[PDB]
């Protein structure tokens, strides 16, 4: 009868991080047959979830992309990868940034989770100089994580502040230094400009 | 800002390569229009304060009614503000004259336009109207390359306001 | 991943050498004691979910608090969650004795274990003596299997009791 | 294939956008390019019989092992596929001075290229001998802005051997 | 993509030769009206609002069905989506003028575009009539002199209206 | 570091399970190729100086040009970089011996191989030449499944070289 | 559309759950509003003929210019195209009432209201005085909750103008 | 199915890559067990009638209400059903043991075993029970390695029920 | 995935009976047969790279037309994917060697592969002789490894003559 002591309420701890709305993270699917309201939904949350919560302003909206999503002719999956080699995406996240973050964004963006080790870093920062840019971006979206997880018609949505089957303990703690909060955005328009919150030390 | 020389560098670091001679052949491209480019950005400069004058005249002639009171030309608040936006495309378009890209256009103006103008009620077709007035005075004072360039970065406002 | 040929081998390289007689001779005992090394492996995965709730009983009966209203692992999927993470711990254990070195441990569990868990408001000393609840049943399976020929496995046990303190310890 | 047009295409298609100033400054360097460029091509076009035949005597001077019997050098059929492989090169170099761009050499040669010679065993180091030779030789016959464009599409090859 | 040089090149490389004289020589030509070509190019960018602004007023006044309730005009949505295919189509004629080849206009914009319409409902002669209309206006903004030197531009009109008409047997 | 203990545990981690006895079998076969490999680690490392001496003449011996001045086989730091070389490569061949797997070897040799070979201007032909004469000579030292480990390990050298 | 029902079907979808006492409780509230809604939507229709004329009259009195010739308010065509417009926002209003959601009205006015007026040069501002009339004399037609209910869908076409 | 050779070649199709003597090895130890497990499989088969029956009659003397009318383990279908189930176990159990893994059992028992539970109100301690009186008696008919083969594939079942 | 010990359980199954005693006689002389078989295996795989450079070899002599301009193995690029086809079919001839079971051979190589070849333009026919010019290569190391322990291999050939077989029946 007596209540514990310390005595949170379930979901004060996401509360207290700020990840009450990400932490078991709502999943949008475009289904088939989909109205134009429900496409709608899928298309706000692919650009806050790929651009980082960044503004697209209405003469960025990419238009023809969306022409083919609305048709079927292309998958969100496919959208998504469009959206990622696009120069929407390259200014904000790889023009001005370094490749270790870029790669650390590209997991945010894409696979919803915190690099887990240095290996990551290793290999798509080989990927790139072996490559180039598109090659690298269709790893992440020719991935099994990606596959299993989203496959075709779910938007990405974030997987870290939940456990995952490979997951290193590190990936938590990560996701937290990647999230500055529903107001937060991973926006190169700032004073110090695109810096790595995921260091090689921490890695 | 994009500029031919920022697109071809940019180009070349996307597919992690050093910069070959297709290239460089457009950088050559950017800096032998630079002369045509600069004449036309030294004349916009020097009447600059005459273009933006006539410019405003202009959308008071072509819609009266603003200038009547209760409207949004009445005012010496409102008709300054007037003066003060004409003048900023002029400056961007000079501006983007001497970059060698639209990129200075692009990043100043294009960019979150339409949803300015809805918010404060400002009807592209005023801008429109005195852009047109401009590009009329231009063409008495630059001919040629120049003026085609002139021309082009005009053009450019006119179809993003459109 | 590290396992204690794979780190003998590292040693050798930074000396820019061939493994010696001596090098060689451990990695020949622990070639020698490898069947009985299966067998507590085979011990632990077998008897998995009993440690677990062997463990969660005893967890519970000791501190109250965390079944109470308010406490951390009420209501059920707060419960959920500290099986889950126990069930998590256990494995990585298993694996560590399999390969004969603890880093699988640090590298996928330990680091960053303890961030995780003070961000969460987890308490640490409570995960921890899960952890050592855990062992002891653990042990008793590896020292006692069945239909297994007997022997000494004093020296496989200490190495799994290590496996566990390191653990504990990384956690509190 | 890469070159300056249809980059610039490719570049508008992705924004979604119509070609502006920026790119046709571009497209306009490389007509202007052209003209040098369409020399060299003669040139080596036109040379293009006497420079394979001088590449492959240079290689066999610098390795003169392969002329021996047992070695790659050595036989009709191998000598045969020298000079094709030359005049391969020497090929797709002019159709890059004519496409404006490296996309030619790119497309033809240099995709796949580590792969093919691994498996084929055959010397990036011959290729690079050859190369030089005719890079020699090609000075003498042309000089100034049509030196140039010849010599950086044979540097390319060079460097991807390289 | 492919442009009107690369596309000799391709032809020579089956042949496994060097380009030929009288294939270098229309290339040169091409270089030689390269000016004019970025002229007509130009005319079709800096009046790409007015030409599909005048197209549509025209179609729709041919056209009361599209506008009317159950036409493939009505309600808004459609009539803005109609807007943006005109938009599309001018877009990949004003690349293939550059290019001096149709391919890029073939490949991406006019690929399964009858299929597409046919499976909406669109009516595809309408589209044709859209994609006319806008070939008049375009052709006239090149034909215009506007402060450009004045010479003989018809074979660049020519190619222009081909690739109009190109898109227009498409879509049909 | 791939070896068969690694990759089971990586297996079991990946589903997020418990290691079952389809991974112990396989561990069990790990311990039991442990003698034989050992025995063969033992024999390469006793006559490993002399195994080197004899893949640098055997190199020198098959290109006889590499020895005459101006060539990579040319001076003492040139042939001291070679009993070098093949040195780690003997190294790294009785370590993966030992570890029961291919990893080490994977991870100090064949990892970033091509670009270093071909930066410093290498050649793969010298390396395989000097591990298949170690192959001969192994052939007559070891027996039957210590033989059949060792020539495993050279082999998977050769094939990454080739 | 969006309406109380589909959007409570469409959550539950989401989630994979059958419909809950929550999803039924909302529905509830929906088939309550439905009386008034419905008495909105019958005044509104009896009255239309009517409403839109008058509406038409007053945007003619606001901007007295539209009418003067060569302006978007003069002839016979334009005049039919204004009472058209108007007519269609008062039939998805009253389809938004019986509806229980403004769905109706965001899928035949709201998508693409912007390009299409940007296209045809139709300015926001008239629509919005049309609709404020309305609502007056609305005001005086109804009282309460069908007041409440017109009200409420007669704002969301201005605020989505605005 | 999981199976010690299904799983290494996974592992090189993932890598693309060729077979190697880490995964030779491990192919090595499945095929050393099977010795062992081909004995159990053929003690349980023999005595697969036998082991069926007791276990059918522990689960009721543990339980001695499901025998009592108004109960699962009342009458003969019920009663049926029971030996089937068991007898599916066992089938499963030696095709584990031939199989040189656990996919047998994980792909036909173990996938989707919670929910058919739930639904068909199938106690998981039922099973277990039945489990644990056949463990006991394969016990008496096997010793050695044999029997821990055994041992491991009844204990998995065990743990999945649990 | 399938192996043999795999296919004969699936077959058991749905007779949904215990394996029979023939059933088990022939896995037990897969058990019996099984060094050699991992034997065959080790030797496509240490002498891969020169099986697919000695039928690349023959393949060009046998068909010139490939490698000149216009032929599929024209230019560097398809050359490059042509060696990568061969290199992936040998892989899963090997690997259907390990399993004793053509299965993984047909789902992840040979199925959609001749619709691939017919959309590209690739001749199948080519295509299969070099899977018939690798057979003859491959065999042969099979038949004459280093070292091993004199035996008869006749039926591990004709097994690994089988799955090359399936395979240019396949592609063809
Ligand atoms: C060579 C002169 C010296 C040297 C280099 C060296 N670098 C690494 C590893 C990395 N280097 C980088 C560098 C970059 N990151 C960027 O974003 C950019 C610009 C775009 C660069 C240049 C990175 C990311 C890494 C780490 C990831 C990776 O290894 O791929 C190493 C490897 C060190 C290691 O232990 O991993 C080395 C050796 N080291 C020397 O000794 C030289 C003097
Ligand atoms: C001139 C054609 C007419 C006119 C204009 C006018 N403008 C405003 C207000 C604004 N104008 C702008 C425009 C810009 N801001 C920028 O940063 C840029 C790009 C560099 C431009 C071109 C903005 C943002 C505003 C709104 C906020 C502000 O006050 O600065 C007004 C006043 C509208 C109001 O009530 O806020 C007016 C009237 N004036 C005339 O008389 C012409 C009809
Ligand atoms: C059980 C003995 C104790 C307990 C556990 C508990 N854990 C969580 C939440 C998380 N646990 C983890 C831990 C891991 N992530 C990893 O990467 C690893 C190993 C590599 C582990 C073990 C993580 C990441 C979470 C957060 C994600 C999630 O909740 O699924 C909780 C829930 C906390 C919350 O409020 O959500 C609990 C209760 N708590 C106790 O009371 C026991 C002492
Ligand atoms: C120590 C934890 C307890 C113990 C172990 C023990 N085991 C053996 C002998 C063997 N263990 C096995 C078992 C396996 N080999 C495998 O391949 C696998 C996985 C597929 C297992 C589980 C084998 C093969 C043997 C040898 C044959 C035999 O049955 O004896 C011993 C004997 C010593 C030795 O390992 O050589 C012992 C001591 N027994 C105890 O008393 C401990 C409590
Ligand atoms: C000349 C420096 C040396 C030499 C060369 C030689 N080349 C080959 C074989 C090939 N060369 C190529 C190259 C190309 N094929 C293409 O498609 C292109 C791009 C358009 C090129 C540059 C190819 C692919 C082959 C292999 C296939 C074939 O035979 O056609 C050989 C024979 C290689 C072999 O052993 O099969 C030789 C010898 N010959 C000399 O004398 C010089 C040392
Ligand atoms: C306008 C002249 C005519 C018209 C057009 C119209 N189009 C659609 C819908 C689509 N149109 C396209 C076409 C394209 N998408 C592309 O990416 C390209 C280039 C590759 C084109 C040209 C597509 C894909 C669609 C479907 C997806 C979408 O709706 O955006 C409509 C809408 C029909 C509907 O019911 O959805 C309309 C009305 N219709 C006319 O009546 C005009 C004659
Ligand atoms: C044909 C559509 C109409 C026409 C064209 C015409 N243009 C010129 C000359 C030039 N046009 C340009 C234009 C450009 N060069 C560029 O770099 C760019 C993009 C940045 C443009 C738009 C130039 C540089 C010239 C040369 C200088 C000049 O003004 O003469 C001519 C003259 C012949 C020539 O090819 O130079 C003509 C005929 N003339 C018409 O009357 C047609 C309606
Ligand atoms: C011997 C067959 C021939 C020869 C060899 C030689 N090697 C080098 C230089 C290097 N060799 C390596 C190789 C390794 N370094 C490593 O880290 C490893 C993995 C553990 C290997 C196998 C490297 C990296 C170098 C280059 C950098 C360095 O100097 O260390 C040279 C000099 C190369 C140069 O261009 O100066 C030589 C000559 N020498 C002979 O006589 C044979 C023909
Ligand atoms: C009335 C306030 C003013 C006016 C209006 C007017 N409207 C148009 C043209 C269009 N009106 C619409 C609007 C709709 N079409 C729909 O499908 C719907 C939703 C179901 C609406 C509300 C459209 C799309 C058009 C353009 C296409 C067409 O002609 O049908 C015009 C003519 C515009 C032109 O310049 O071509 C006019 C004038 N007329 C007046 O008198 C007022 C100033
Ligand atoms: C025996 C311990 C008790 C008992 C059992 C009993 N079982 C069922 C029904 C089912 N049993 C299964 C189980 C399996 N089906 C499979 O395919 C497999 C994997 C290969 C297993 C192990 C299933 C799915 C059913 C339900 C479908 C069916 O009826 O065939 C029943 C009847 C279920 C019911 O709800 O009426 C019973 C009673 N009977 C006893 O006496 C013991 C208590
Ligand atoms: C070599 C013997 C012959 C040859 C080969 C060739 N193949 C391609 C292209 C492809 N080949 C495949 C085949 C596979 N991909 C796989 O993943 C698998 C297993 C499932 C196989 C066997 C595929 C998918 C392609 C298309 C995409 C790609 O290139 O990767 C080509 C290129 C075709 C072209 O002309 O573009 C060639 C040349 N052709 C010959 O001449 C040989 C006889
Ligand atoms: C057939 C291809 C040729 C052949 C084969 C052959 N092999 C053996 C004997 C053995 N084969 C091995 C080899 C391995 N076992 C493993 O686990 C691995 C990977 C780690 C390998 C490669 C072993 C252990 C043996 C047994 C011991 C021995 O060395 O004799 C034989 C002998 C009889 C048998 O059936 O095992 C034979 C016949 N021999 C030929 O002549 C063919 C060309």
């Amino acid at each position: 009868l007596r209540p514990a002591v310390g005595g949170t309420a379930e979901a004060a701890a996401q509360k207290q991080l700020g990840i009450t709305a990400v932490a078991p993270a709502s999943v949008v699917e475009l289904r088939p047959n989909a109205s134009e309201e429900d496409l709608q939904g899928v298309l706000r949350a692919v650009y806050r979830q790929v651009l980082g919560n960044t503004y697209v302003m209405e003469s960025e909206r990419p238009t023809q992309a969306e022409s083919l999503l609305r048709n079927g002719s292309i998958s969100v999956r496919e959208f998504v990868r469009r959206i990622a080699k696009s120069d929407l995406y390259k200014e904000r996240f790889f023009n001005k940034a370094s490749n270790n973050r870029f790669i650390e964004l590209n997991f945010k963006h894409l696979l919803g989770r915190a690099p887990y080790n240095h290996g990551e870093i290793q290999e798509h920062f080989g990927l790139y100089h072996k490559a180039g840019y598109d090659v690298e971006i269709d790893s992440y979206i020719d991935s099994d994580e990606y596959i299993e997880t989203f496959g075709e018609n779910i938007v990405p949505y974030f997987r870290g502040f939940k456990y995952q089957t490979n997951q290193s303990a590190g990936g938590f703690p990560r996701m937290v230094k990647l999230w500055g909060g529903d107001a937060g955005s991973d926006t190169d328009r700032g004073k110090n400009g695109q810096r790595t919150l995921v260091t090689t030390k921490d890695l | 800002m994009k500029t031919v020389i920022t697109e071809v560098i940019a180009s070349a670091d996307s597919q992690g390569r050093f910069l070959n001679n297709t290239e460089l052949q457009a950088a050559n491209g950017r800096f032998q229009r630079a002369t045509a480019s600069m004449e036309a950005a030294r004349a916009l400069t020097s009447n600059a304060d005459s273009l933006v004058k006539g410019a405003v005249q202009e959308v008071y002639n072509k819609f009266p009614y603003l200038t009547q009171p209760g409207q949004m030309g009445y005012g010496d608040t409102n008709q300054a503000k007037c003066a003060r936006d004409i003048s900023h495309y002029l400056r961007f378009i000079t501006y983007s004259l001497v970059a060698g890209g639209t990129g200075p256009l692009d990043d100043y103006i294009v960019a979150g336009l339409r949803e300015v103008n809805r918010t404060f009620n400002l009807s592209p077709s005023w801008y429109i109207e005195a852009l047109k007035h401009i590009k009329g005075k231009v063409g008495s004072q630059l001919s040629g390359q120049p003026l085609t360039e002139a021309n082009a970065y005009i053009d450019y406002c006119i179809n993003a306001l459109s | 991943m590290q396992d204690a040929f794979t780190k003998a081998i590292v040693a050798a390289d930074l000396r820019g050498s061939f493994l010696s007689e001596q090098e060689l001779n451990q990695l020949t005992n622990l070639v020698k004691e490898s069947n009985k090394r299966l067998d507590a492996v085979n011990a632990i995965t077998g008897n998995a979910a009993e440690i677990i709730s062997d463990a969660a009983h005893k967890l519970f009966a000791e501190q109250t608090d965390l079944i109470r209203p308010g406490g951390n692992a009420y209501p059920n999927r707060r419960m959920a969650a500290c099986l889950r993470d126990m069930e998590i711990i256990l494995r990585y254990v298993s694996y560590a004795l399999l390969a004969g070195d603890a880093s699988v441990l640090e590298d996928r569990c330990l680091n960053g274990l303890k961030e995780t868990y003070v961000a969460l408001g987890t308490p640490t000393r409570s995960v921890a003596r899960a952890v050592q609840l855990m062992k002891e049943t653990a042990i008793g399976y590896v020292n006692s299997p069945s239909g297994v020929t007997r022997g000494d496995c004093s020296a496989l046990v200490n190495e799994a009791a290590t496996y566990f303190d390191k653990a504990a310890a990384s956690i509190a």
